[PDB]
């Protein structure tokens, strides 16, 4: 599936900072284990 | 309570409509990505890429604007809260001391505006993102999108139960901040008589003191911070495990996008959980501030009345007083005289009788407690502000020095600056331009804080001068007698009892030495706060044979 | 820059067992956040194929345990990180208040009183607030981005052609913005201070204010300086948005370049559809943490070094002598002068005294008389060591008067100042100022020997009762006297009464004449007039810094 994402991937860090990216939902820390 | 920080943010209401726009057409831009380029693995990396752009401008341009709002708010708070501080009573400023007067007005603003500006532009983002997941996850499944909503409210009443805990807390330590820099302005505004009787180790415990205070607030703050930051996420945790066992009692198969965005509307709502604290940390601190630009003055407001000619008549019906910190003390019973144009009374008596608690009476400071005080057949507060700090003057007893330019300390208070003939005429009348002109600047010449630089008499000769450049109608002078020089007493006197202006003036010559008082038309003389004999000098010496000056 | 960070680590350096503490828990914090996922997708699929109630549960349920050891690690990590942020501003406030203290009387004439607490005020503050969010964020990133660039064995030669080419990009932007932006904001501070000494004089001299009615001029100053700061507020943020702006694009146009570089590597390299997406999240990851990590490292950095202001002033050496340490059991009370000459270090090459050689003795009482601005003051002061001679040297007792003790000095002479000032507290405190301890016995002795207990007991709890700021609750003779007893109750042996009749009454003027009834102290009275002086031992007449 792998569901776009519309939140930063750090919560703590103010959405100004949020430096957009090109993978969105991948990027997270969630594809950091991967596998 | 919270209403207040939406008052004071209240008055643009449009600049912060404009940015909410801007974040909702650059979530939206965000959100119509995979629509158009496909939702997974992609000639078509253009458009994102012009997508992307788009929504990094449309950032750049709301997070300006809100930046600037910002600005603009807290300048303006700032402002106010100091414009509300200087409207209150003298005896406000007897119970608040200085150096707390201005930690709360410096500190305590730029602190709840710094919270504002932090919170307010996270709070929107998180909600409009949080809304448009929730629009998301109702096309997703309409039932478990309405229990998830049922089921969230109950989150909210932890912090609502802890809510005011926030608030004492963080008004001791504002508070405690406020008390030591009382303590470190005392000690540095005061520095040769701290460094003359040694001790500084002191003043250095002393602030520890306070510093200690603080330090056991901020332990309790640190764990509080701890356990909200336990419960948020063990509640944003359960909301989503509560609905994933609700998934598996319903099981369908398109759950799993559902799922996935639930788990977005949880770290949604986690976030928006941990703004709270914050709001409750922001009302507390402000409750000084607050109460400043509310609490109503004890001083009757000022009149309107401006005459363009008057005469210093001032006379005194059985005016009592008693300061406000010792209402059960009587300083003054019944005093009652008049002053007229063109005569000199003498107000003489032993220390503490009450000579300068009457001067500040008639300069309007405080009220009378008693009987009535008129100048030219009205009451002092009748008459607007300005002009009847114009018509009467004064020197006081210790008379500030603001630290700027001599010609600007002559011209104080002055609604324009006068030429420099005018500066130059009344520092020569008051004897000044003795030693003015043989500073090196001249009348530019810098003033240190309180008029260190100066000797003795030059700061009676400055005081003298500045209060004589408004031509004034009434003249008080409490110590004008004792420390001027040879010149500078001469020049006195000569406007005191031979000068032509003298016939449009009325003096209130306030001293216990004979300096000055042999040639006064009358003398009161004030024991106990009342006044004991009056009349000339010889009436008053024949019926008590040497009544003063005995050796 | 870096080299005030390291004394800002040098006075950190108590706080180190939070510092580990923090390091601690955030490593438990992260390694328990790495394994959320893999129960969260296992759930996801486990849900999506075919159903199996029991390994639901058991996914789930090790979810849950982990959430757990993750969150409050998290929750308790936070904490430590907020308590040692306040330990270190609490540290700093406390040095800077120790060290003000330190100084020479000069600096307090260059320097506005009020500007020194709005700095003591807001730079610690400016200093020390970044702590909480900045150190987590760094450090986080900092073990986060190094398991991305051991994932370089997925496609080895490629992830240096990164490195090579984004660097240099990111860094020189970094220090153009840091360049402008560490000065701003030390724009800001040093505009700051001078509105905050707008409400200082505003609100300590109200009385004058309020008797020329001039408030509204304040708050016109004051609203005119909160402009000046207003502007410089905002080209700050005007600045910051730029650079984020300018970063945002870089980014996206480097990975861009690469997805394209990748695309061209499959047709012949040793890449796959699998390797692809594999390689592209990871390098993605670490950019974006690198990215974020410069960023928070260069604002870590011009945080410190835009309060430059507040370490320049905790390690200012005082233009003063070496400390003294001589103090004897028994003290002459004798003092002479030796051709002393002094000018002012503040204004020099203006000299205030030509020369003066004059000597005192216990028990013959010596009168100093002249002008305003003749330089009586200044002797005075010179005599309590506040002021060093710039020729000749004091004598006390044939040591020069430096080579004294201070707390031991400043017990042994004392003075009554021209108009003295009485510091917020009890009676019996200001009275007692400065005394280790003294019993109630030796102020009431204090007080009946400046004429003192004849109005001390009139005030509200006697002589415990509060005294206002500066005294602004006492008359002038009230205050006159208090001061009087304040350097009696200190048994001098050398005192100084610089003019201390002029606000008392007749009887109190008399009355207080003898002051060498005891006969055992060398006393100097300064008066503006002959007169007042008659019975003076000794008279000296000083001119222009000259005694006749
Ligand atoms: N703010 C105050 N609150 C309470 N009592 C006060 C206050 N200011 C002055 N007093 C008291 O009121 C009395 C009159 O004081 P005031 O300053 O009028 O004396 P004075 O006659 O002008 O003195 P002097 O000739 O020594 O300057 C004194 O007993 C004094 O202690
Ligand atoms: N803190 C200071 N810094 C620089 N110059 C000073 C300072 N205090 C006084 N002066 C100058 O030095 C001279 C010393 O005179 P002073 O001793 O104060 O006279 P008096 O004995 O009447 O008080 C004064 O004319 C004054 O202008
Ligand atoms: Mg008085
Ligand atoms: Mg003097």
């Amino acid at each position: 599936q792998r569901v776009r994402r519309l939140l930063p991937c750090d919560l703590d860090i103010h959405p100004s900072h949020r430096l957009l990216t090109l993978m969105n939902n991948c990027v997270c820390d969630g594809a950091v284990w991967n596998a | 309570p919270v209403r207040r920080l939406l008052g004071c943010l209240g008055s643009e209401t449009r600049r912060l409509s404009l940015f909410l726009v801007l974040v909702v057409l650059s979530s939206l831009g965000e959100m119509a990505i995979p629509f158009f380029t496909g939702r997974l693995t992609d000639r078509n990396l253009t458009l994102m890429s012009i997508l992307t752009i788009a929504s990094a401008v449309l950032e750049f341009v709301g997070d300006g604007i809100y930046n600037n709002t910002m600005g603009h708010v807290h300048s303006h708070l700032q402002g106010e809260v100091f414009g509300a501080v200087l409207r209150q009573e003298t005896e406000f400023f007897q119970q608040n001391q200085t150096g707390n007067i201005m930690s709360r007005v410096t500190e305590d603003t730029s602190t709840l505006s710094d919270s504002l500006s932090e919170n307010l532009s996270l709070f929107l983002w998180y909600l409009v993102r949080g809304l448009c997941l929730l629009g998301i996850m109702l096309w997703g499944s309409v039932s478990l999108t309405m229990v998830t909503l049922i089921t969230l409210p109950l989150l909210f009443l932890l912090p609502k139960k802890v809510g005011k805990w926030y608030q004492l807390l963080e008004v001791q330590v504002r508070e405690s901040l406020a008390k030591s820099s009382q303590v470190a302005i005392e000690a540095l505004s005061a520095m040769p008589t701290v460094r003359s009787f040694a001790n500084e180790e002191g003043e250095a415990q002393k602030f520890r003191e306070k510093l200690q205070e603080i330090k056991t607030l901020n332990q309790k703050e640190a764990v509080a911070y701890a356990v909200n930051s336990w419960t948020t996420s063990i509640s944003g945790m359960l909301l989503k495990v509560g609905i994933l066992y609700i998934g598996g009692q319903l099981v369908s198969g398109n759950l799993v996008t559902f799922v996935l965005y639930q788990m977005q509307f949880t770290q949604a709502v986690e976030v928006l959980l941990s703004i709270y604290p914050r709001v409750q940390k922001a009302v507390g601190s402000s409750e000084k501030i607050f109460e400043y630009l509310d609490r109503t003055p004890r001083c009757p407001p000022s009149g309107l009345l401006t005459p363009l000619h008057l005469e210093g008549l001032v006379q005194f019906q059985d005016v009592s007083f008693a300061y406000p910190n010792r209402p059960d003390v009587l300083v003054l019973q019944g005093l009652t005289f008049t002053l007229r144009p063109g005569e000199v009374t003498a107000l003489v008596g032993p220390n503490g009788s009450g000579k300068s608690t009457v001067a500040a009476l008639l300069q309007n400071l405080y009220q009378p407690t008693g009987g009535q005080l008129l100048l030219d057949g009205k009451p002092l507060p009748q008459y607007e502000h300005r002009y009847l700090h114009r018509q009467v003057a004064a020197v006081g007893q210790e008379p500030q020095v603001f630290g700027r330019s001599l010609q600007e300390n002559i011209a104080y208070g002055l609604t324009q600056k006068p030429t420099m003939e005018e500066i130059t005429a009344a520092a020569v009348k008051s004897g000044a331009h003795s030693f003015i002109s043989g500073l090196p600047q001249g009348y530019d010449t810098e003033v240190d804080e309180a008029g260190s630089q100066l000797s003795g008499g030059q700061r009676q000769a400055v005081a003298l001068a500045r209060a004589l450049i408004r031509k004034p109608c009434v003249l008080i002078l409490d110590d004008a007698t004792s420390a001027l020089d040879a010149n500078s007493q001469l020049q006195v006197e000569q406007l005191l009892y031979e000068s032509p202006e003298r016939y449009s003036r009325s003096v209130l010559l306030i001293t216990q030495h004979l300096s000055l008082v042999e040639q006064a038309d009358h003398i009161l003389f004030l024991e106990g706060g009342a006044i004991r004999e009056g009349g000339t000098h010889q009436q008053l010496m024949e019926k008590k044979g040497c009544y003063w000056a005995m050796v | 820059n870096k080299v005030l960070m390291w004394r800002l680590l040098k006075l950190s350096r108590p706080d180190l067992p939070l510092l580990v503490a923090a390091f601690f828990f955030l490593v438990l914090a992260v390694l328990g956040e790495t394994l959320i996922p893999h129960y969260s997708g296992r759930v996801i699929d486990i849900l999506g194929g075919d159903f199996d109630p029991h390994a639901f549960a058991s996914a789930i349920f090790f979810m849950c345990l982990f959430s757990f050891g993750s969150s409050l690690s998290a929750g308790c990590r936070g904490g430590c990180f907020t308590y040692t942020m306040s330990r270190i501003n609490l540290r700093i406030r406390e040095q800077l208040f120790s060290s003000l203290l330190r100084q020479d009387l000069g600096f307090f004439q260059e320097t506005k009183t009020g500007e020194l607490n709005s700095r003591l005020s807001s730079d610690t503050t400016l200093m020390s607030n970044w702590l909480p969010l900045n150190a987590n964020v760094l450090l986080r990133s900092l073990v986060k981005v190094v398991g991305l660039y051991g994932f370089m064995l997925s496609i080895s030669p490629r992830l240096t052609l990164l490195s090579l080419l984004h660097m240099p990009f990111t860094i020189a932007a970094e220090k153009v913005y840091n360049t402008r932006h560490q000065e701003v904001l030390r724009e800001i501070q040093d505009a700051v201070a001078r509105a905050g000494q707008v409400v200082r004089e505003a609100v300590g001299g109200l009385q004058t204010v309020r008797s020329f009615g001039a408030e509204e001029h304040e708050v016109c100053r004051y609203k005119e300086a909160l402009e000046q700061c207003r502007q410089l507020y905002w080209r700050r943020d005007l600045e910051r948005a730029l650079y984020l702006l300018v970063r945002r694009v870089l980014h996206l146009g480097v990975q861009m370049l690469m997805l394209s570089c990748g695309l061209q590597q499959m047709q012949d390299g040793e890449l796959t559809q699998g390797s692809l997406l594999s390689f592209m999240i990871y390098q993605e990851s670490v950019g974006s943490y690198v990215q974020t990590l410069v960023y928070i490292y260069g604002d870590m950095l011009s945080n410190v070094g835009a309060a430059e202001k507040v370490f320049s002033y905790m390690d200012r050496q005082p233009n003063l002598p070496s400390p003294g340490t001589l103090a004897p059991t028994t003290l002459q009370g004798v003092v002479k002068f030796q051709d002393v000459s002094f000018a002012y270090p503040n204004r020099p090459d203006r000299p205030v005294l030509k020369g003066l050689t004059f000597t005192l003795r216990p028990g013959e009482v010596t009168a100093l008389v002249g002008p305003n601005g003749s330089g009586k003051s200044t002797v005075a002061a010179l005599l309590q060591n506040l002021y060093q001679p710039t020729g000749g040297q004091v004598l006390l007792d044939e040591k020069p008067i430096s080579q004294y003790e201070h707390c031991y000095l400043h017990s042994q002479v004392v003075s009554v100042g021209q108009e003295p000032v009485l510091f917020s507290g009890s009676v019996r405190n200001n009275i007692a100022y400065g005394l280790q301890s003294c019993e109630d016995d030796k102020v009431m002795a204090a007080a009946q020997a400046a004429h003192a207990d004849d109005f001390i007991q009139e005030m509200e709890h006697g002589i415990y009762t509060d005294v206002g700021e500066k005294g602004s609750q006492l008359a002038a003779g009230q205050k006159q006297r208090l001061a009087i007893a304040r350097a009696l109750v200190r048994d001098p042996r050398v005192l100084i009464l610089d003019e201390a009749t002029s606000a008392l009454d007749v009887q109190c003027e008399q009355a207080l004449q003898d002051w060498n009834s005891r006969g055992d102290r060398t006393v100097l009275v300064i008066a503006h007039r002959l007169q007042t002086v008659q019975r003076a031992h000794q008279i000296l007449v000083l001119q222009e810094g000259k005694l006749q």
